[PDB]
């Protein structure tokens, strides 16, 4: 790892890496769950009144 | 003088909102507290009568339970009624059974104070409240 | 009945006894009129004085319930519909 | 009319009786209202959304 000026492509990518996964499960937690909790109430009041 | 009535009407009203917000609702806005010695007491009871109109006051009374009187601008309606929160839409048109309602509570005697509520075109809307005087 | 007018009426008519010693622009006042319109300027002054101060207050016990509602539910909305909702949802997906 | 009344009402029962026997060979003369295919259609939607 000491030669990261070195290669830019392995830590570009392990950047890349970390990023997505942290940016993952707070993506994961305040979005997804709160489609899966929203999204069936959403649908039955939108579908009977309409 | 139209705008100088409402300003104070809407002020009450929020005095009563702060009143019923909670436990923990400390906070609120002033009102007039009125105090008076026995022949003072009197004078004082008789007063509070005389600035709207006749109800029932005095004669025997503990006096152990303050009476928030918060008054109402009655533009619109005709006739002298006057009503409890507590007791709520129920509205009483003679000072009567109003009399005998509020003596039987001067009666029963906590140390909560009684709010009421009392519509006429004559009297202004105001928020004074009557404690016990100095016996 | 009408005991309002004539206690106004009294009132109007005694001063004429004593007029100069207490009537209009007398240094005294006298009289359910004045004192009630006094009185009206009085509450607004004072009401008025508060107003700010227990106005600050209020928004101080507003800014505590609101933090409740962070630390204890971390904010999020709840109507009774959609609690409602969401369980049927539920029990649908269950009982097929 | 009084009397084209019996042979009239006589050719309704019978065009009555071909529409039930359709509904007999198509369907088994199941009852069906647009709400319990609706709600039907909505469970299945559900199940398989969860």
């Amino acid at each position: 790892l000491t030669n990261k000026y070195y290669c830019p492509e392995v830590f570009l990518d392990a950047v890349a890496t970390k990023l997505a996964q942290t940016a993952v499960l707070f993506l994961n937690v305040e979005m997804l769950n709160d489609f899966y909790v929203r999204f069936p109430r959403e649908v039955e009041a939108k579908l009977h009144e309409h | 003088d139209d705008n100088m009535m409402f300003i104070t009407k809407k002020m009450i009203e929020i005095r009563n909102l702060l009143q019923k917000v909670g436990q923990g609702s400390t906070v609120t806005l002033p009102s007039i507290v009125v105090i008076g010695s026995q022949s003072s007491g009197k004078s004082s009871v008789l007063e509070a009568i005389v600035g709207h109109e006749f109800l029932p006051k005095g004669s025997n009374m503990i006096t152990r339970r303050p009476i928030e009187l918060t008054l109402v601008n009655d533009p619109e309606a005709k006739v002298d009624y006057g009503e409890f929160p507590d007791l709520g839409l129920a509205r009483v048109t003679d000072f009567s059974l109003i009399q005998k309602t509020l003596t039987e509570l001067n009666q029963s005697v906590t140390d909560d104070p009684i709010r009421l509520t009392i519509h006429s075109p004559n009297i202004p809307d105001l928020s004074l409240i009557d404690l016990p005087g100095y016996i | 009945g009408n005991l309002l007018a004539s206690i106004n009426r009294n009132e109007k008519n005694y001063f004429g006894s004593h007029p100069t010693e207490f009537g209009p622009d007398s240094g005294v006042s006298t009289g359910v009129m004045t004192l009630r319109k006094k009185l009206l300027q009085v509450l607004e002054q004072q009401m008025s004085s508060k107003l700010n101060e227990t106005t600050e207050a209020i928004q101080r016990e507003l800014e505590e319930t609101t933090y409740q509602f962070k630390v204890q539910y971390n904010e999020q909305p709840m109507s009774a519909e959609s609690y409602l909702a969401a369980s049927l949802d539920d029990f649908k997906h269950q009982f097929h």
